[PDB]
């Protein structure tokens, strides 16, 4: 399977940014879509993650207010295999917020750990300055 | 709370486990038109006991899981268990293992007929 | 107290079912019926009393009535798919006198071997196959068939003669017979016991009086679906038979001619010695004993009212007159000299006789069969054993009641001797509460 | 006795008979689809059974508890003042649901015999 | 090995192979071919309903409680299993054989009665 | 129109020594020419 993510962008404080997340070669519906962020100051950090199957997603309690996450319909490839994107918008965007940004593919389909981002995309940097 | 027939299909291979008697009933049950009822008859009824006939050769008769004494083998497949129960789903197990399946069953086979050669032998012995 | 459910299997339950029945027959011409097809008799059929169980039975809702009825015309269909088709047959026929005009000397262009070629044939046809051609010159005639259906010849080698049939159940499902002494066919029989297989039943076919059938034990039983209703019609059986015995005195010559390749058609070329009417003794001192036996439990059912018996009111020859298959020869005889009778509570008969060449059993349009004549005297004995009886309705004159013989209803035959079998289907399985729990591992 | 010979007695005289009961061109055209017919409805059965895990006994206990709406009968009231056929209207409407325990249950014991099995 | 490749084979040696032949007994004209279809099943269910009337069910070798009567054979084990073929031993019993069935038939009854207690 | 022809012909009878004249209404899709062109003869296609 395969992630891939929206290019490298600069953006003012305060303003919103959109990050798409577009997959390949796995069941999309088949997985949770992980969000993580790393950043000098602050180390790795979860943003939540969403089901595509049901829509359902839980959200780390730092980033609930400021955090959206949405998914495309699934686009079948073969029986086994679809392709669709994850989407995730951030608002008021911060200095703080400064650094790279990764999406990331559930582990199972099932079991105790299903929701871990086995696969990672390259991932994308955000930079903020006024 | 039953899912239905093949409901399961599309569930991965550990929760499909729990419902594998919703597929195992019916298969029994689900003048040129007389003549084609008889046949799909006929043939329900061979495709019913085709599966029977090796499970009482393999001893698993009257159960829905049975355990055997052969070993697997990693060419058939490299996965872990939860590589297998609770990542993929029965269809596509047997794609993976599709070219196996007879092997499997001579193997299943050839193991009972020694288990129950022994079986004989210590009960010849007490 | 913990009541678990356990599994039983092997429990006798039933339920009501229809089921498709196979034959079976005793280990023994060519008979029409085909039972040589048949799955061998047990030796020693087997049969379970069953005590305490009462079961309702209902002859007029009994499907193996009906699914033998169509065995039966299956078979006769069968039968005559590789004979002769007699389709050339019909053609104009010019007739004389024979050398009572039962009988007609008739002349006709048959076919022959070679297509280019016709020949004049003479044969004696009896007058009930005949219509006359109106040209009102009164000499010529068709066959009757003609404006109705094609004629097809029965095989010279087929015999007609009924051997008696074993109806027998698929494993699963069994049949249950009505022992009690009395049965009417309808209602709780007491005594009840199951069978893999019926009693041989002969495919006897007739149109008022039932020939050689199963005797009542007893008593003179009379079945009807509602008495009353003076429409149903009313079977009833016999204790002891009357013998009837009946014979064709005329010494037919039969002739054939080849009317095509591999095809051929019989017919009576003469008769030898003088032309005699065919008819049947019925003693009159058992026959009066029958009716009055038959009169006095009739009368239980109407109030004590005066019993009058009465010939057919009319309709086609099929219904007013008895008909039976002997010697492979289809006989029609007025029973008119049977049924005229009055009873107060306070030799032989003999039937006069007609023979059809041309039948139609089953009363099918569109289907007719012809009967190849059998040479030489015909004679045969047959034992009656029981009556098919109507009622007169529509009259409120409470002195008397009166009945008549037969019906359109051919199914009826079947039921005389199938009112006391049921099938029914086992279920095997079946739960119930226990203090019993399966044991488990660890 | 014999074959259904029971049916009139009660349905716990019944249990002893059960291995009795346990055992049992146009015409032969008529024989084929008897000969078919007698497959299915033996076979229909043994599907059940080997189902239930019950398959080779003639007495079969579950792990189903009773529910009294069922029937509210003591196990007295049951098994000595009815006959089978009696009893087989009463669960009628529940026999269907019975079943459907039975196999639920089934299921249930077989996976947990497994586990029980990889622990070892 | 193969269907039957074992038939010429000492009975004990013959034994190892059971699996070989249990399997592959199952698998106008139109009726013609149905008959041999049902013929196959039949055969097949009429083995294995003996097989359940005698407890036997789902074993390949079944031991029972019927005793061997001399009569219908004197030779000894050894001379049995490993001094013929099955082919020739059917032959010596095969009046016996219906008896036999019939001896473990009431076996099993007897048995049944005694697991309901 | 010519969608529809009356045509005449003598029918086989009940008995084979008797014919019929009959008359009838065919459609002209039914009807082929003979081949002679007389065009008062045809025959059903
Ligand atoms: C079709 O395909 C889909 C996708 O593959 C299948 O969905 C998968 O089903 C399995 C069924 O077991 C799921 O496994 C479980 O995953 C959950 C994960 O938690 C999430 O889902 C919950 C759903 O109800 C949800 O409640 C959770 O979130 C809420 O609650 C938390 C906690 O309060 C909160 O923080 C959130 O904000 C939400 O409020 C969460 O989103 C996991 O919890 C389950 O654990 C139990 O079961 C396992 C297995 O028995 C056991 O090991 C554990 O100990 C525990 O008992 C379980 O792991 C899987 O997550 C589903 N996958 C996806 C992507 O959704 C679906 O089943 C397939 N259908 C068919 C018909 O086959
Ligand atoms: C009610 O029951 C009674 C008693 O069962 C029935 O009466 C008996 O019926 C049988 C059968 O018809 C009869 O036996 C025959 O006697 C005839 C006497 O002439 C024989 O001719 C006849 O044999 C010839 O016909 C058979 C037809 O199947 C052939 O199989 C047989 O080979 C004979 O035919 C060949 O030989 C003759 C020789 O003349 C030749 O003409 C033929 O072309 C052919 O080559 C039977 O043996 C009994 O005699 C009857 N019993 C009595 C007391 O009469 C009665 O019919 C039943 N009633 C009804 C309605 O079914
Ligand atoms: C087997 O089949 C053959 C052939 O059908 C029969 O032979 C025929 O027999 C009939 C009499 O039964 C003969 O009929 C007579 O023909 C005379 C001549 O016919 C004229 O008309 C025809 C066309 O319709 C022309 O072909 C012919 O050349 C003549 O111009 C008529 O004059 C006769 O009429 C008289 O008798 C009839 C009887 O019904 C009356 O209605 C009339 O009013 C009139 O009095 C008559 O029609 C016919 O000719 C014979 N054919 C041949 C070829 O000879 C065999 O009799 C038959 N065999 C058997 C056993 O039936
Ligand atoms: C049915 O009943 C009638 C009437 O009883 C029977 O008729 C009788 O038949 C016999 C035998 O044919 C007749 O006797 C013989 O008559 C001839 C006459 O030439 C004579 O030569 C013989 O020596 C002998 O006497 C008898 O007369 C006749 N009775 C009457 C009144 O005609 C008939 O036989 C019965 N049918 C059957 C099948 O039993
Ligand atoms: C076909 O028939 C021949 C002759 O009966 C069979 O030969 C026998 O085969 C067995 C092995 O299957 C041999 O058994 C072994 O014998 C040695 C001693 O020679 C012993 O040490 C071993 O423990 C074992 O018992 C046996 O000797 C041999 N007989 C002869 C005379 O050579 C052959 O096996 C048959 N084939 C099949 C497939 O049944
Ligand atoms: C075949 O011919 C016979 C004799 O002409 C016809 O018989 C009469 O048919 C009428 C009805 O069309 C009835 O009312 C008469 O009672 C019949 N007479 C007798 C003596 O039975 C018969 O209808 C013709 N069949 C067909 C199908 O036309
Ligand atoms: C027709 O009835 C006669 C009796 O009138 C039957 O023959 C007698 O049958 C009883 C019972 O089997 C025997 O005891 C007598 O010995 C028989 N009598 C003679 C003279 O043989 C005869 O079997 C009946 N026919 C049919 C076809 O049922
Ligand atoms: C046959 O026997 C049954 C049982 O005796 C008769 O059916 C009953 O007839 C009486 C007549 O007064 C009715 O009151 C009952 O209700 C009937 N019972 C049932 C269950 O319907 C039946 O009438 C008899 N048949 C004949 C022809 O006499
Ligand atoms: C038996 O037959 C009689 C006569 O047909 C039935 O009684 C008649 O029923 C109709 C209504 O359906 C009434 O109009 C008549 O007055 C009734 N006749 C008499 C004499 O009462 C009777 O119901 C039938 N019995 C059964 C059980 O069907
Ligand atoms: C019917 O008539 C035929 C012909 O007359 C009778 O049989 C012939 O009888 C004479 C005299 O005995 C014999 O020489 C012939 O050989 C007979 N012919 C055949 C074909 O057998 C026959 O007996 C008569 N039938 C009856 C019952 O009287
Ligand atoms: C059955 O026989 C009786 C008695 O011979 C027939 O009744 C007679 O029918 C003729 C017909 O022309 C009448 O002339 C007589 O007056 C009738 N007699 C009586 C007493 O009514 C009856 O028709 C015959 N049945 C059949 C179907 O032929
Ligand atoms: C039998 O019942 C009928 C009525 O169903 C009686 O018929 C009447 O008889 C007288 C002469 O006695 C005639 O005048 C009437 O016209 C007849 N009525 C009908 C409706 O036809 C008959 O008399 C009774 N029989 C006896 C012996 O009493
Ligand atoms: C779960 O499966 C994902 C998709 O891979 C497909 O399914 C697996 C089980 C194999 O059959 C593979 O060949 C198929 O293409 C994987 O991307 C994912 O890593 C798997 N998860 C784990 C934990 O193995
Ligand atoms: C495993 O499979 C290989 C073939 O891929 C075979 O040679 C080997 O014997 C197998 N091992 C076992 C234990 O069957
Ligand atoms: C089965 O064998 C064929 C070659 O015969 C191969 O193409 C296919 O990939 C194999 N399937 C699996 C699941 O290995
Ligand atoms: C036959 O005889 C009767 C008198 O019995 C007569 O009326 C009739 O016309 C005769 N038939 C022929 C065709 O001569
Ligand atoms: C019928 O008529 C023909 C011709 O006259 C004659 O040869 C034949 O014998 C007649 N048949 C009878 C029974 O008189
Ligand atoms: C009918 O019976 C009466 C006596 O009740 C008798 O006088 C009359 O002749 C009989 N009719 C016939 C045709 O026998
Ligand atoms: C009996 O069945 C009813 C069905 O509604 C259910 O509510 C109840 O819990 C059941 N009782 C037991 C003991 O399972
Ligand atoms: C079962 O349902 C039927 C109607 O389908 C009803 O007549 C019967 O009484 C019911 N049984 C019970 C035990 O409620
Ligand atoms: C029918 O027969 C008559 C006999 O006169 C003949 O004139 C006419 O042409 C025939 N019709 C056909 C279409 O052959």
């Amino acid at each position: 399977g395969q992630l891939v993510q929206s290019g490298a962008e600069l953006k003012k404080p305060g303003a919103s940014v959109k990050i798409s997340c577009k997959t390949s070669g796995y069941r999309f519906n088949f997985y949770h879509i992980n969000w993580i962020r790393q950043t000098a100051g602050r180390g790795p950090e979860w943003m939540g993650w969403i089901s595509p199957y049901s829509g359902d997603k839980n959200l780390a309690p730092a980033f609930q207010d400021r955090v959206i996450m949405t998914t495309d319909t699934e686009v079948p490839v073969t029986s086994f295999t679809s392709t669709g994107a994850a989407y995730m918008e951030i608002r008021n965007l911060k200095f703080d917020d400064t650094g790279t940004y990764f999406c990331a593919k559930g582990l199972l389909r099932d079991g105790s750990s299903t929701w871990l981002p086995y696969l990672w995309g390259q991932g994308t940097l955000l930079t903020v300055s006024s | 709370v039953s899912l239905g027939f093949l409901g399961a299909a599309g569930s991965t291979m550990g929760a499909a486990s729990i419902t594998l008697t919703v597929q195992a009933r019916q298969l029994l049950s689900g003048t040129h038109w007389g003549i084609k009822q008889l046949q799909a008859r006929v043939l329900a009824v061979e495709h019913y006991l085709r599966d029977q006939q090796l499970l009482g050769i393999w001893g698993c008769s009257g159960k829905l899981i049975c355990c055997t004494n052969v070993p697997w083998n990693s060419s058939w497949s490299n996965k872990s268990l939860d590589e297998i129960w609770n990542n993929m789903t029965w269809l596509q197990w047997d794609k993976e293992i599709n070219n196996y399946t007879q092997l499997i069953y001579r193997l299943i086979e050839e193991s009972q007929n020694q288990q129950e050669k022994n079986e004989k032998e210590l009960l010849e012995l007490d | 107290e913990n009541l678990w459910v356990t599994v039983y299997y092997g429990v006798p339950v039933w339920r009501d079912a229809d089921t498709t029945l196979f034959c079976a027959s005793d280990a023994k011409k060519h008979n029409v019926w085909a039972t040589h097809a048949c799955v061998p008799t047990d030796p020693n059929p087997q049969e379970i009393h069953l005590d305490n169980v009462t079961e309702k039975f209902n002859m007029w809702k009994n499907n193996m009535v009906e699914q033998m009825h169509e065995d039966i015309i299956s078979l006769w269909d069968q039968s005559l798919k590789p004979c002769v088709k007699l389709t050339p047959l019909c053609v104009t026929l010019h007739c004389t006198n024979v050398t009572r005009e039962g009988l007609k000397n008739c002349s006709f262009n048959m076919t022959t071997e070679l297509r280019d070629k016709r020949q004049k044939v003479y044969s004696l046809f009896y007058r009930l196959d005949i219509v006359p051609i109106n040209e009102n010159q009164g000499s010529e005639y068709r066959l009757i068939n003609c404006n109705t259906s094609a004629i097809t010849q029965a095989c010279p080698k087929v015999s007609f003669e009924p051997i008696p049939i074993h109806y027998c159940t698929p494993a699963g499902f069994a049949i249950l017979k009505c022992k009690d002494e009395g049965f009417n066919g309808t209602g709780l029989c007491k005594n009840v016991s199951t069978v893999q297989c019926t009693h041989g039943i002969k495919p006897v076919v007739s149109t008022q009086l039932l020939l050689n059938g199963s005797l009542a034990e007893k008593n003179i039983i009379i079945r009807s679906e509602n008495i009353t209703n003076n429409a149903k019609i009313i079977i009833v059986q016999l204790v002891q038979p009357v013998t009837i015995k009946c014979i064709r005195p005329n010494n037919n010559t039969v002739k054939s001619i080849r009317i095509g390749p591999g095809q051929a058609f019989y017919y009576t070329g003469d008769i030898i010695g003088d032309i005699r009417q065919a008819h049947c003794n019925v003693t009159r001192s058992r026959w009066n004993k029958t009716l009055q036996e038959v009169a006095e439990k009739l009368r239980t059912y109407f109030g004590n009212k005066t019993i009058i018996f009465a010939q057919s009111s009319g309709g086609d020859l099929e219904i007013t007159t008895h008909s039976f298959n002997c010697g492979g020869e289809f006989f029609y005889c007025n029973t008119s000299g049977l049924f005229n009778s009055t009873w107060y509570v306070n030799d032989t008969i003999t039937l006069p006789c007609r023979i059809k060449q041309i039948i139609n059993m089953w009363q099918r349009a569109g289907q007719a069969m012809y009967a190849p004549p059998i040479p030489g005297v015909i004679k045969c004995e047959s034992n009656i054993t029981g009556l098919l009886l109507t009622r007169d309705g529509g009259k409120d004159n409470n002195v008397n009641e009166t009945f008549r013989p037969g019906g359109s209803d051919m199914r009826d035959n079947w039921r005389s001797e199938l009112y006391k079998y049921k099938v029914v289907e086992i279920e095997p399985l079946g739960v119930a509460p226990t203090r019993c729990k399966r044991r488990v591992v660890e």
